[PDB]
């Protein structure tokens, strides 16, 4: 499974932004197509996910009137559009695809697939602590107070690439994960545990139930 | 009373044994698409003929009830003879012992009818 | 003292499993004959006296999201529309230049044609001289090349026209279970359809459950009971259907005021093809209407039953769907052979707080269709004489949720759909597949010497 | 004079394998076990009704 | 670039195609391998 985004760019506020998403290694009509913006320092936004069987879609509530999203069948390839581009629009925009997508049915919002992202600029879930220096070896408990239930997932970004799903189901590590990584849960609260922490354990984590997302986490080298 | 087909099934063991001829009897009930259900009632033929080749090697034959020579293991889930068939439901049952299912079959077809009929050999000459 | 093991034959002991499903639909429907209407032909004739079986004390877990039944019949309907589709008539020369036109009418700019007057070549019985013949197609259907147009689906698949012979009506089809297996059905009144049934009783087939396949709007389905229900694998995911099922059914009423002539030109040697001749009469569009009172009513009590999940007070906002295919922005059926596409803007366009007429919409038609997201087999539909006029009932609905609100206590419904599958969850909800195993041992203190 | 094959606008047309033949010869039809097929052995059956041997 | 010895082994053929559409044909090229095609003459 692989998601191949066109590049950023630089809009003006005012003007409109078109953004594409090429999926390939697996049945594009199985699963939904997520589309979620990162800002820096500013927790990310899921804007909306399609159904490419019909092209069925759904739109968060602060971009309905102003985002529309479609796809080709034939390419395989998902297309989405923003009006009205206003200085908050500034962020890193992904195509995401969940982890469970079989002919029977899936689960959309265990992100396993990420697209590289596009860089466009324009010109609850509480996650603690803000950050955490700590030493390699050393272990990093994250934590993710929630308040609604269901399946929780867990994701890390390393400095300058696409976040990868660490862990879903609260419990659940993802295929390449070792032992290492441990999650846990007590009534609201979910603690993800990273044991004999190494340079490539560095970067930031998010917790996420369904489309909301933590305020993140970065973990630095100390 | 006849509760029809399963209908003892939440019943205690003990209740469920008088519904026996009633299981047994609905077991075997006498182009595309149409080889559709072909290969399951030959399939459903099969399932039949394996359980009553089960029930043949075994010393039983008969079928429905039939006793044996088998000493009860006490590691098969140590249950009183009042506390399986009068507090427990077959499904129930199955769910514990579906670990010795399979031993307790070779029990019974190598360990009986292979050396009683071969004894009743020896007595039936003499 | 010491319990000896005895062998039990006929044990009610069953267990979660899967198997090769058979058919069953009556025995009227025989009788309908018409050359082998959809699929009965040699389906088992259904039980004049069918027996359901309660199981006194019984408390089994039913899995409508889990269930295997829904995935066989989606496959054994596309086998079906596959195995239909074999024997008809290919229409492989027919992506030639359509030299269309716009209908015979007087105006106004808006009324954007629709239908399209195509003039074209066709090849006769012989393999010499063609054919200079016209026909009449929806824009649904043509594209234009750079007046001269072109089938939509020339760099798709091929296409093959449906053989008037057969017919798309759905009819009831019972699913039955082979000898060793039985059907579990839950009956009681809410049951919101996942977890353990108090009531559960066997059968050996189903009721008959037509195949109606429409989007959006569930047609000719099982009413409800006491209160309508609503269903959902996960209630705080918005990316899973929310299947509605009704109590009391809306009346809807769809029309295609265009009465129409079957030219029935002839691609020999055999093959004929039914194009689309003068339509006698007005210049219409097809359309549906639901009574405004009975919609208002059935609204009011989904929304009394939305906020028991989603909060006592909070405001329930309808909207249509946000786009994307034809077959998923509009309702999507068959009536009469032809597939409308009917506009559901006028139905989900509502706010509701804590606390005498018809709705018409605008219905498309499309001859060219490719459902189930099929790709190769493109199907024609030929041209059907006289005004159609059907009747159905609005059981159930497929709604679907808008996401990332945090933020406020409204919430959104659109209306969803794509996946035929969730058509089928709405009617197997309350069957799952049992095997039985009737060997059964247990101690008892009996032996020999 | 302009001819054409006389099936053309009734259907398609395949020619017969020169290989297969179209000889006719014996068939004995048979019955499956459980069944039997009965034979009336009267020299004058007119074929419809009781039959004594 | 040459030399004699090289005998081609790969030909870059051209030719008429049908198209979609059962009316103009194709003007397209491939390049088949000297064992997949024979000169006639
Ligand atoms: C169809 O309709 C039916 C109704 O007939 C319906 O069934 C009920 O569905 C409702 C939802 O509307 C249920 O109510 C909720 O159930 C939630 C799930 O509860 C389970 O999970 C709890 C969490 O377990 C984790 O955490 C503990 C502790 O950390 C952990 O040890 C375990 O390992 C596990 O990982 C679990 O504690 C809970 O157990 C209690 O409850 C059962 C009764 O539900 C009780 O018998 C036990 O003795 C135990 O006391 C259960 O196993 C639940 O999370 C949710 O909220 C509760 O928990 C949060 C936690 O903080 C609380 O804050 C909150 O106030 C709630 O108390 C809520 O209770 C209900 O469970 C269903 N009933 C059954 C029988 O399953 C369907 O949902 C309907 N279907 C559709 C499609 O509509
Ligand atoms: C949900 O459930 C409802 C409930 O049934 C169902 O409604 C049914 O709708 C369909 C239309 O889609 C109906 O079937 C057709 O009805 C018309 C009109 O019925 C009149 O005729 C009879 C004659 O006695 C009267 O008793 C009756 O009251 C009406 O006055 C019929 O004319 C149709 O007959 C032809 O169509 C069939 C299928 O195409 C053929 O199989 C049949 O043989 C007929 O074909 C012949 O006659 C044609 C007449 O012109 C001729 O042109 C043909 O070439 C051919 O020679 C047809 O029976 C039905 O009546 C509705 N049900 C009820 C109870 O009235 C919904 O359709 C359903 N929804 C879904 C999605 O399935
Ligand atoms: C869809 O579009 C197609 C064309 O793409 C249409 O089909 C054509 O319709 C026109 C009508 O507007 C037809 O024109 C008519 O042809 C008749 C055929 O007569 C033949 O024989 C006579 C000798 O008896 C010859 O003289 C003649 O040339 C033909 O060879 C004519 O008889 C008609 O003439 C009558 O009507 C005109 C109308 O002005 C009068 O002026 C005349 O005096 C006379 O009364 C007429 O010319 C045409 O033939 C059709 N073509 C085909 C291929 O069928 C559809 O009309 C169009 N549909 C819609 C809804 O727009
Ligand atoms: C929907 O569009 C279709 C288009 O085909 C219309 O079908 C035609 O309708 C007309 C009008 O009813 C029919 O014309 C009728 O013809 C009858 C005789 O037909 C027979 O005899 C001829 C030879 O003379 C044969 O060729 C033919 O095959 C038949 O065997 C006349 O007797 C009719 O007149 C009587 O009825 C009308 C009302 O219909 C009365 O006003 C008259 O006074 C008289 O009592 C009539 O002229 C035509 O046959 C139909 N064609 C077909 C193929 O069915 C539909 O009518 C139209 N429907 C609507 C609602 O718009
Ligand atoms: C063959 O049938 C196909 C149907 O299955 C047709 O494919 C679709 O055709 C429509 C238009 O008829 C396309 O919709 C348009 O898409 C463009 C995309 O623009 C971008 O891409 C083009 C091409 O690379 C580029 O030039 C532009 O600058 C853009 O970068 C939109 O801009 C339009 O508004 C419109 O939505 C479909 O995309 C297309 N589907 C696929 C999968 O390609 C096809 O046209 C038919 N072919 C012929 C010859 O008739
Ligand atoms: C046949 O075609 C004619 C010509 O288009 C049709 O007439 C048109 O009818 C419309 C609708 O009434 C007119 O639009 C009008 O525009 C004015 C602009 O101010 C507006 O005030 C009116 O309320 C109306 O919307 C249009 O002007 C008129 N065109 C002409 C040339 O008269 C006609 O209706 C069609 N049918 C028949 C049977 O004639
Ligand atoms: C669909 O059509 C039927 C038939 O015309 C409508 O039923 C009629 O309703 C009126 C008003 O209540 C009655 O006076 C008639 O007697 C009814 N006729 C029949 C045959 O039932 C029905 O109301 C229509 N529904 C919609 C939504 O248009
Ligand atoms: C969603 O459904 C699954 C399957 O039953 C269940 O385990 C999970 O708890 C559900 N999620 C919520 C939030 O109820
Ligand atoms: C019975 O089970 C016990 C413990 O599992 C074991 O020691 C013994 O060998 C078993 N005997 C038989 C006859 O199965
Ligand atoms: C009950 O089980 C125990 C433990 O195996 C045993 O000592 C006792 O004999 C059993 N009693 C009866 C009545 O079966
Ligand atoms: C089944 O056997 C396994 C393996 O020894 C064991 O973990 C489990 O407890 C056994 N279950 C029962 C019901 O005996
Ligand atoms: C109909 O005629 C008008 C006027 O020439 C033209 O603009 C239009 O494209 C034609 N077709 C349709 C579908 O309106
Ligand atoms: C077919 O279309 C062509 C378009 O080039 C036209 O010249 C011809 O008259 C049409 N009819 C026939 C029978 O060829
Ligand atoms: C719809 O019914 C509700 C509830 O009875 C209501 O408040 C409203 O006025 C009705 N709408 C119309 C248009 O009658
Ligand atoms: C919803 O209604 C709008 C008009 O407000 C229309 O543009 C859109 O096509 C409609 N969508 C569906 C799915 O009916
Ligand atoms: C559906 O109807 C609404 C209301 O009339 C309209 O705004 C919208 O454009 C229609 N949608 C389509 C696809 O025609
Ligand atoms: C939806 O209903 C409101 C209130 O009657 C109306 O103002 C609006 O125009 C309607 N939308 C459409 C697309 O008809
Ligand atoms: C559909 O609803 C109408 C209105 O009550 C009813 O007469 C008819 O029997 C219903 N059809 C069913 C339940 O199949
Ligand atoms: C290539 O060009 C030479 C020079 O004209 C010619 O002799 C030869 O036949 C051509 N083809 C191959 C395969 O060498
Ligand atoms: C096909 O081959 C012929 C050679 O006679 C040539 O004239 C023509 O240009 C070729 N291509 C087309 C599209 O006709």
């Amino acid at each position: 499974v692989r998601l191949s985004q066109s590049g950023g760019q630089m809009k003006k506020p005012g003007e409109s932004m078109r953004l594409s998403c090429r999926a390939s290694g697996y049945e594009f009509l199985n699963c939904p197509i997520n589309w979620i913006r990162l800002a820096p320092g500013r927790r990310p936004e899921w804007m909306g996910w399609l159904k490419p069987r019909g092209g069925a879609v759904n739109y968060a509530r602060k971009f309905q009137g102003r985002v529309t999203m479609t796809r080709d069948v034939y390419s395989d390839t998902a297309f989405l559009e923003l009006r009205s581009l206003t200085s908050d629009d500034t962020a890193v925009y992904f195509c995401t695809r969940g982890k469970y997508c079989t002919a029977r049915d899936y689960y959309n919002w265990d992100f396993e697939h990420w697209g590289r992202g596009a860089p466009v600029t324009v010109s609850v879930l509480t996650q603690s602590p803000a950050t955490l220096s700590l030493s390699p070896g050393e272990t990093a408990i994250i934590s993710c107070r929630t308040s609604q239930s269901g399946s929780l997932a867990w994701y890390q970004q390393r400095p300058g690439q696409a976040p990868r799903l660490v862990i879903y189901s609260g419990s659940t590590r993802a295929a390449g994960i070792p032992d290492r990584f441990s999650g846990s849960r007590w009534g609201a609260d979910y603690n993800l545990s990273i044991s004999n922490l190494e340079s490539g354990d560095f970067g930031v984590y998010y917790c996420q139930q369904y489309e909301f997302f933590g305020q993140g986490t970065k973990v630095q080298v100390d | 009373v006849f509760l029809g087909f399963l209908g003892a099934a939440g019943s205690t063991m003990g209740a469920a044994s008088m519904t026996l001829t009633v299981q047994a009897r609905n077991l075997l009930s006498g182009t595309v698409w149409g080889i559709k259900q072909l290969q399951a009632r030959v399939l459903a033929v099969e399932r039949y003929l394996r359980d009553q080749q089960l029930l043949g090697i075994w010393g039983c034959s008969g079928k429905l009830i039939c006793c044996t020579n088998v000493p009860w293991n006490s590691s098969w889930s140590n249950r009183n003879l009042s506390e399986i068939w009068d507090n427990m439901t077959w499904l129930q049952w199955d769910k514990e012992i579906s670990n010795y299912t399979q031993i307790i079959y070779g029990l019974l077809e190598e360990s009986q009818n292979q050396q009683e009929k071969n004894e009743q050999d020896l007595l039936a000459l003499d | 003292e010491n319990l000896w093991v005895t062998v039990y034959y006929g044990v009610p002991v069953w267990k979660d499993a899967e198997t090769t499903l058979f058919c069953a639909s009556d025995a009227k429907a025989y009788e309908t004959e018409k050359h082998n209407v959809w699929a009965t032909c040699a389906c088992v004739p259904t039980d004049p006296n069918p027996q359901e079986i309660h199981l006194e004390n019984v408390t089994e877990e039913f899995n409508m999201w889990k269930n295997n039944m829904v995935e066989q019949m989606h496959t054994d309907i596309i086998s079906l529309w596959d195995q239909s589709l074999k024997p008809c008539v290919k229409l492989t020369p027919l992506c030639v230049t359509l030299q269309c036109t716009n209908v015979t009418n007087n105006i106004t700019d808006d009324m954007r044609g629709e239908l399209k007057n195509c003039s074209f070549n066709m090849t006769t019985e012989l393999r010499d001289k063609k054919q200079k013949v016209y026909s009449l197609f929806y824009r649904l259907d043509v594209v234009q090349i750079n007046k001269e147009y072109r089938l939509i689906n020339c760099n798709t698949s091929a296409i093959t026209q449906a053989c008037p012979k057969v017919s798309f009506e759905p009819i009831p089809i019972h699913y039955c279970a082979p000898a060793g297996f039985a059907i579990l059905k839950c009956k009681d009144k809410k049951f919101n359809g996942t977890g353990p049934c108090p009531s559960v009783s066997t059968v050996q087939c189903t009721h008959g459950i037509k195949p109606v396949v429409s989007t959006q709007l569930l047609l000719n389905g099982s009413l409800a009971e006491e209160e309508v229900m609503i269903r959902s694998e996960n209630i705080t995911n918005n990316a899973k259907n929310i299947l509605v099922q009704f109590n009391t059914p809306v009346q809807i009423n769809c029309t295609r005021p265009n009465n129409n002539t079957r030219k029935s030109i002839r691609i020999g040697p055999g093959q004929a093809f039914y194009a689309t001749g003068d339509i006698i009469g007005d210049i219409r569009q097809a359309h549906c209407n639901v009574s405004k009172a009975t919609w208002n009513e059935t609204l009011g009590k989904v929304v009394k039953q939305l906020r028991k999940h989603f909060g006592n007070n909070t405001i329930i906002r309808f909207a249509n769907s946000s786009g994307g295919d034809l077959e998923v922005t509009t309702h999507s059926f068959n009536c009469g052979g032809e597939f409308f596409y009917c506009n559901t803007s006028g139905l989900f366009n509502s706010t509701w707080i804590s606390n005498n007429d018809s709705i018409t919409l605008p219905c498309r038609i499309k001859q060219i269709i490719n459902m189930w997201q099929r790709i190769g087999q493109a199907m024609y539909a030929p041209p059907i004489q006289g005004v159609i006029r059907c009747v159905s009932n609005i059981t159930g609905l497929i709604l679907t949720r808008d996401g990332g609100a945090n933020n406020t206590s409204t919430e959104t419904f659109r209306p969803g759909g794509g996946d035929m599958r969730d058509n089928w969850r709405s009617e197997l909800y309350k069957y799952k597949v049992v095997k039985i195993e009737p060997l059964g041992v247990a101690p008892t203190r009996c032996k020999r010497r």
